[PDB]
C-alpha cells in the first residue's frame, strides 16, 4: 500500500481481524504495521491554496 | 476460501431465537479450494 502522509498514534479500537481503515474517498485512513501489530493513523500532509 | 464468521451471545431464553442484532466477527479463512454442495452437522451421544 503506497501513499504519503503523517503517521501518528491512534486511539481507534481496531478489532483483531481488522487490518486497515478506509474513508469515503476509498483512501487508507489507518493502517496496522507488520512486525509491531500496532495501529497507526494516517493523516494527509498539510496543503492549501496560496 | 472458506470464510467463517462467529459471535458468542450469552442468552437466557428457552426455545426460540432471541430477537436482536449482533454482528458476526470472522474467525479464520481457509484456503480449501474445493467443491462443496452438501453439509452435515456432527453431534455427540450420551451413554450411561
Ligand atoms: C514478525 O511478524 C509477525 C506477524 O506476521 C509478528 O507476530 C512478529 O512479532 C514479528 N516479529 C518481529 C521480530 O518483529
Amino acid at each position: 500500500l503506497t501513499g504519503t502522509g503523517v503517521l501518528t498514534e491512534s486511539n481507534k479500537k481496531f478489532l483483531p481481524f481488522q487490518q486497515f481503515g478506509r474513508d469515503i474517498a476509498d483512501t487508507t485512513d489507518a493502517v496496522r504495521d507488520p512486525q509491531t501489530l500496532e495501529i497507526l493513523d494516517i493523516t494527509p500532509c498539510s496543503f492549501g491554496g496560496v | 476460501y472458506f470464510k467463517i464468521y462467529s459471535k458468542h451471545t450469552p442468552i437466557n431464553l428457552v426455545r426460540d431465537l432471541p430477537q436482536g442484532f449482533s454482528a458476526l466477527e470472522p474467525l479464520v479463512d481457509l484456503p480449501i479450494g474445493i467443491n462443496i454442495t452438501r453439509f452435515q452437522t456432527l453431534l455427540a451421544l450420551h451413554r450411561s
